[PDB]
């Protein structure tokens, strides 16, 4: 079944990764620390 | 999109709404035949082609 | 921006781009797609791009106008149907092509490599 | 050329002249309303609210032969086609459907679908293109053209794609000239390309030579008030009066379905014409004959399937019915009663082609057309 | 001519306007919502 199509939904996002502005990497928190 | 006003009022007031009649409201019923002739008319004296009707007595100036 | 990957890689460009772009140097062969909303066969056309758009990865670069958008300029191209599409070399010797209806993907890609 | 022994097969035989393409959509103009650039997904909204133009919209001429052999007639197909892949699988489809190809010329000087053209900037920075050399389709001489599809067919059916090109148009006048000579009739279908919706003027000089040799003319309803008066005709649809409505009718604010008189279409009106077709979509039409004219009434429905609804190919499907009935019943000429009856069987036709995706996909049989028919319309009427 | 329903609005020589109406059957020991010259909304009862 192909998806994308004309008749399916637009493709579910990766939800941590759709979380582009309220979500930061371990390295920025700990720099923002100090 | 035009459209007539009309006020309910009638010299009362309690909520105050109002009309608007449009085209969509009323429509015309076509052609028909009837008679349209009543009339008591009189005779013309034609002067400067401005009429001067006098019908019993003769012209009255 | 770099955390999701774009769900659509064809990129929709006005009528000056596609001038300055034609005119100017190009090392990789153009594709120029002519569609419309309303259009009922252009939906198919649009998928066929979208994949082809993927195994060429940077050798070759996909553009797409709008008709909608841009009338004259369209009308100018010599275009006399929707589904149409416009084959660049990428050197000014050769002469490009124009190609109308659903044509089938794998005729594309004799095009675009065996003519360009 | 006359060689034959026994008479000709009982469905008369129809002349198909013109470029063989897939899924093409020559009229196009500016939608008001697009609906997103990329995400085609919603694109299907166009076809439940299409743009006025696109309700009913014609195709390539294979597409017509396609359609009328479908329908129970017999069709034969004049083009060329280069020795491709494309060129070589297009022939496959349409010989699939008993659509004859013995006018169907290879030739290899040129690519199926192919035209090579230049760049020419010009003043400013606006560019053009100049065809250096034609498509296959259009590349048609009047030397190979086969001399007994010309004489066994009784109805020639072109579209005004053909006067885009400078050679098809003498190979187009030639085979008109040999059908006239042997007696068919001429179908002239108005499916106009974009750069012939430029001006009124310059479309009415181009299609003038071509529109005074046809018998038959079919025209949707863009395509006539664009040939006589767009403001006008503009203007009259969209009016609504200030005070009071005339009849009842107008009182209800339907969708405006306007049959023209005979002295607003008599500009495009010759002494050789035997019929014109005005088609509002399937909704609606309007047939002018030398001595009557009238209305069809029908209807259409693609909200029935709002996910497999796709408008490309009826207006074809409607043609293809007009001639079908028409090479079926030849005294539908001067009986306005079997005239009307016969009409919506076309209609019926349009309305099947709309429910599906792809042009050449979903052509109606005959025998759903019927199904459909006596189905929509009262027993009275069909 | 078959008159439509309605209330005469014109009397004009040879026309007459109609301006519409419908009529509402109304038997025995029923109940009218509202005065005379009601102003009535698209949904609200009339008779019980």
């Amino acid at each position: 079944i192909d998806y994308r199509g004309p008749d399916f939904h637009e493709p579910t996002p990766n939800m941590l990764a759709h979380l582009k502005e309220h979500g930061k990497i371990i390295s920025r928190e700990d720099l923002e620390k100090l | 999109n035009q459209g007539t006003v009309r006020t309910l009022l009638g010299i009362n007031k309690e909520c105050q709404f109002f009309l608007i009649l449009s085209s969509s409201n009323c429509f015309r019923i076509g052609p028909f035949k009837g008679v349209k002739y009543p009339k008591e008319l009189i005779k013309k004296d034609p002067l400067i082609p401005i009429r001067n009707s006098f019908g019993p007595l003769g012209t009255a100036l | 921006a770099k955390h999701v990957r774009e769900d659509y890689l064809v990129k929709k460009l006005s009528a000056n781009e596609i001038t300055e772009l034609v005119r100017g140097e190009r090392n990789v062969p153009l594709i120029i797609d002519f569609y419309a909303t309303w259009c009922g066969p252009c939906i198919l056309m649009a998928q066929e791009l979208e994949m082809l758009a993927v195994e060429y990865e940077k050798n070759a670069m996909i553009v797409k106008v709008d008709t909608d958008d841009e009338y004259e300029f369209a009308r100018d191209m010599q275009v006399r149907g929707l589904p149409t599409l416009y084959f660049i070399s990428p050197d000014p010797n050769k002469d490009a092509i124009r190609t109308e209806g659903l044509i089938p993907i794998q005729m594309m890609r004799d095009i675009l490599d065996n003519d360009m | 050329d006359d060689g034959m022994d026994f008479p000709y097969l009982d469905p008369p035989l129809i002349c198909c002249f013109g470029a063989v393409q897939k899924e093409f959509v020559p009229s196009v103009r500016v939608s008001e309303h697009q609906m997103d650039p990329d995400i085609y997904s919603g694109w299907k909204m166009m076809q439940w609210n299409p743009p006025e133009f696109g309700r009913a919209p014609g195709g390539p001429v294979s597409n017509v032969a396609i359609s009328h052999v479908r329908l129970g007639g017999r069709a034969a197909v004049i083009g060329k086609v280069g020795e491709d892949d494309f060129g070589e699988e297009l022939v496959l489809m349409m010989n699939k459907e008993n659509v004859q190809t013995r006018a169907v010329k290879f030739d290899s000087n040129v690519k199926t679908a192919c035209s090579y053209m230049r760049v020419k900037f010009s003043d400013d920075g606006k560019m053009k293109m100049e065809t250096v050399k034609e498509a296959a389709e259009d590349s048609l001489v009047a030397s190979e053209l086969n001399l007994a599809v010309l004489k066994e067919a009784r109805i020639f059916h072109f579209n005004s794609e053909v006067l885009t090109s400078p050679s098809m148009n003498t190979t187009l006048f030639r085979a008109i000239k040999l059908s006239k000579k042997f007696g068919g009739l001429v179908f002239f279908d108005l499916n106009l390309p974009l750069p012939l919706w430029k001006s009124r003027d310059e479309t009415r000089e181009v299609i003038k030579q071509a529109w005074e040799e046809a018998n038959i003319i079919e025209v949707s309803r863009e395509e006539l008030e664009f040939l006589l008066d767009e403001d006008h005709y503009e203007r009259r649809k969209n009016y609504r009066p200030q005070y009071y409505s005339e009849n009842y009718e107008q009182s209800k604010n339907r969708r405006d379905y306007y049959h023209y008189t005979r002295e607003e279409i008599s500009p495009l009106w010759h002494d050789g014409l035997k019929f014109l077709f005005v088609t509002d979509g399937t909704l609606r039409i309007h047939y002018y004959a030398p001595s009557f004219d009238g209305v069809v009434v029908g209807t259409e429905d693609v909200l029935i399937t709002p996910f497999t609804c796709d408008r490309t190919g009826s207006g074809d499907a409607v043609v293809a019915g007009i001639m079908r009935k028409l090479t079926s019943h030849p005294e539908m000429y001067e009986d306005q009663d079997v005239l009307e009856r016969q009409l919506r069987f076309s209609i019926a036709a349009g309305i099947i082609s709309q429910w599906t995706i792809g042009a050449v996909r979903g052509f109606p049989t005959e025998s759903a057309t019927q199904n459909l028919k006596e189905q929509v319309y009262v027993p009275s009427m069909w | 001519t078959h008159l439509k329903s309605g209330q005469v609005l014109i009397v004009q020589f040879d026309s007459v306007v109609i301006r519409s109406a419908k009529p509402y059957l109304a038997t025995p020991g029923a109940t009218l919502h509202g005065h005379y010259g009601e102003i009535i909304y698209e949904g609200d009862t009339l008779v019980t």
